[PDB]
């Protein structure tokens, strides 16, 4: 698919066909369009005291 | 003139391509016309009509081919039926669906 | 010219596959394709039961090695395959016995 058409909030259906099942099941993916953008923090934290006392 | 019965038989449930039989039986006169529908669709090839045999009664059968995969994915298949200016239409779905 | 182990095929009727006066009764079709030589045996069992009556066998015909085709007709009951019953398409060839089961199991 193109990049565009992902942002565009298209519905894509993927349906399988299997033998053992004789309904083919239907899945929808897209791109929940309406969320907002946020920063993200990174922030580490490193090993406390009292982990290190067994080496 | 009596309606000619119509039948479909399907693959069976646990496995067999395959092959799709409609059988008119007891109907007169001998000539009569058997075509197959997909989907709704008209079928412009992959099916073949047997002559037409003496069981006063007559009998006709037709094979139409189908993939295993195609049959499974609950299509739609109708045998048409066309004698003395009737139509007879005849739908099968999977049973285990 | 060949020797080629026939085919067996089953066909059973659908769950709408049955109509008349009750109780409604249906056919099951047995079908060999592309075996040699011409001579066959067709036999239907039911839960091992040798079917003696109702069952109609059409003459072999004609569909390279040559080819023939044979089909064979048994009228079975409602009430039967309701019970699970099992049926059983018995070929014989040059001696050789081939089986096929089918059921309404899902």
């Amino acid at each position: 698919i193109c990049e565009d058409d992902w942002n565009s909030g298209e519905r894509f259906t993927c349906t399988v066909t299997h033998t053992d099942l004789p309904s083919p099941l239907k899945q929808t993916i897209s791109r929940p369009k309406g969320v907002a953008l946020h920063r993200p923090d990174v922030y580490l934290l490193p090993p406390a005291r009292e982990q290190l006392n067994l080496r | 003139e009596m309606n000619p019965n119509v039948n479909v038989f399907v693959p069976p449930r646990d496995g067999f391509k395959s092959k799709l039989i409609c059988e008119a039986t007891n109907f007169t006169p001998k000539p009569i016309t058997v075509s197959w529908l997909k989907d709704g669709k008209l079928v412009e090839s992959g099916f073949t009509t047997d002559p037409v045999t003496i069981e006063q009664t007559y009998k006709v059968i037709s094979t139409l081919t189908i993939s295993e995969i195609d049959w499974l994915n609950l299509n739609v298949y109708t045998c048409r039926v066309d004698h003395r200016g009737l139509t007879f239409l005849k739908n099968v779905s999977s049973t285990c669906a």
